């Protein structure tokens, strides 16, 4: 894309403990700083797309001056060879512009596309989010550790086996704006620095140059 | 057990007692000290907080408690006989209380 | 058979058996007796 805010990446990083006034090295599935990985400007009707990665990060552009036109970001993460006892995720949002999103990691019985109700659903909640100056989130399946990161909070569940690869994300195409999406493929290593209360405000990825590795 | 760490538990936990030493165990981290109410706020990703390597704050039921070391956990005996000894608490400051 | 997902909630006392106190008593061990499992694999069997 072209207008990817790289100053919104601070809101998604977490250390394993709560650390104050500290520079730390973290690793895991984190979104690419390359602008050639943010599928942002598709007007062909294939803003849906797919991915074969280990997570996905979503960034709504800006909400200060359309109005009511917000993101939809229907995401349906698939356990690539689907059976009846595997697990899917279906995060859904409409135009809003009020808060209500939904997560519903359930156990469905078909593959084609999110019914009214399914059987045996682990998390099933609203968890309302308010719009900001600009918002960024993402969900992560790296070695079956599900991390739903909606800043400020987080949700972590270590499931024994999922084998999620297929993403099947989708936004309302040709909308008032264009929400940008980032499918992560490999884990990274990031140098972060936390503030007074534990919030990251500086980062540098370790493999983006020579000085960054030093 | 499809997940480790979902934690179905009887009897929702209640607010701890502020002002007595007790060995807590909060989120896989056991520690000893007293707690007090604070107006310090930190990041919602974390319940525990470290300043360096010591635990400084915990967050229980949405309330932030600053962890202090209980200073009366250890003492020396100035021993003379069965009925005459003295006590010295080497790490306690009894200026006021 | 209908299933139930138990996560982030409060299970309650002996509300998985009928209220008669003769039938379910083969799952009684000691004074602490609220144990709904018989043979466990491979986790530790007592639920406290
Ligand atoms: C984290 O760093 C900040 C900034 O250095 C600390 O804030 C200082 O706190 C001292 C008290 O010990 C004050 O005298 C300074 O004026 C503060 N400086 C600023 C810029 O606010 C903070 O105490 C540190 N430690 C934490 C949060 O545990
Ligand atoms: C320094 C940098 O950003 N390099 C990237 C490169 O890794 C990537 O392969 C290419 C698009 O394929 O875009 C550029
Ligand atoms: C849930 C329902 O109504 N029918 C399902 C069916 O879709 C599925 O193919 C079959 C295989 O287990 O189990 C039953
Ligand atoms: C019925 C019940 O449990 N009520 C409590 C309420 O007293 C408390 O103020 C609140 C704070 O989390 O949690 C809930
Ligand atoms: C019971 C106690 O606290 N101390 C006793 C002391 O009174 C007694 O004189 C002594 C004799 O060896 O044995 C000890
Ligand atoms: C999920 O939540 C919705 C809204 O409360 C409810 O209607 C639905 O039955 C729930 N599904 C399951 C499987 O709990
Ligand atoms: C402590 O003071 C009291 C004062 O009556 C008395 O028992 C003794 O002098 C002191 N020492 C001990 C061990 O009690």
């Amino acid at each position: 894309c072209e207008s990817v805010d790289f100053n919104l990446f601070n809101t998604i990083f977490s250390t394993h403990r709560g650390l104050s006034n500290t520079t730390s090295v973290i690793t895991g599935a984190y979104p690419s700083t390359n602008k050639s990985d943010w599928s942002c400007n598709t007007r062909t009707g294939h803003l849906s797309g797919s991915g074969f990665g280990i997570g996905l990060y979503v960034q709504t552009p800006r909400e200060q001056y359309d109005g009511s036109g917000a993101g939809g970001y229907t995401i349906a993460v698939s356990p690539i060879h689907v059976t009846n006892l595997t697990w899917e995720l279906w995060i859904h949002r409409k135009w809003g512009v009020n808060s209500v999103v939904t997560v519903r990691l359930c156990r469905w019985w078909q593959f084609m596309s999110g019914p009214t109700n399914a059987f045996e659903c682990l998390i099933n909640g609203s968890y309302p989010t308010h719009r900001n100056t600009g918002y960024m989130f993402g969900v992560t399946w790296y070695n079956d550790l599900v991390r739903i990161v909606f800043p400020p909070t987080v949700l972590e569940m270590q499931l024994d086996g999922l084998q999620w690869e297929r993403v099947q994300f989708n936004s309302p195409v040709n909308a008032g704006h264009a929400t940008r999406f980032n499918v992560v493929k490999d884990i990274s290593t990031v140098l972060v620095e936390t503030n007074s209360g534990g919030s990251v405000f500086r980062y540098s990825y370790c493999a983006d140059g020579f000085v960054n590795g030093l | 057990f499809v997940s480790t760490g979902a934690f179905v538990c009887e009897s929702n936990p209640e607010a701890p007692k502020t002002g007595v030493c007790v060995t807590y165990t909060v989120e896989k981290v056991t520690f000893q000290g007293v707690l007090y109410e604070s107006n310090f706020t930190f990041a919602q990703y974390y319940n525990l907080l470290y300043v360096g390597s010591q635990l400084r704050y915990v967050r229980i039921l949405g309330k932030v408690y600053e962890v202090s070391s209980c200073f009366e956990a250890s003492y020396d005996v100035l021993y003379r006989n069965n009925q005459s000894f003295g006590l010295l608490y080497r790490s306690f400051d009894c200026n006021q209380l | 058979f209908k299933r139930a997902v138990f996560s982030n909630c409060i299970v309650n006392y002996t509300t998985w058996v009928n209220p008669d106190q003769r039938d379910f008593q083969h799952l009684i061990l000691s004074n602490g007796k609220f144990n709904p499992f018989t043979e466990c694999n491979g986790l530790n069997r007592i639920v406290d």
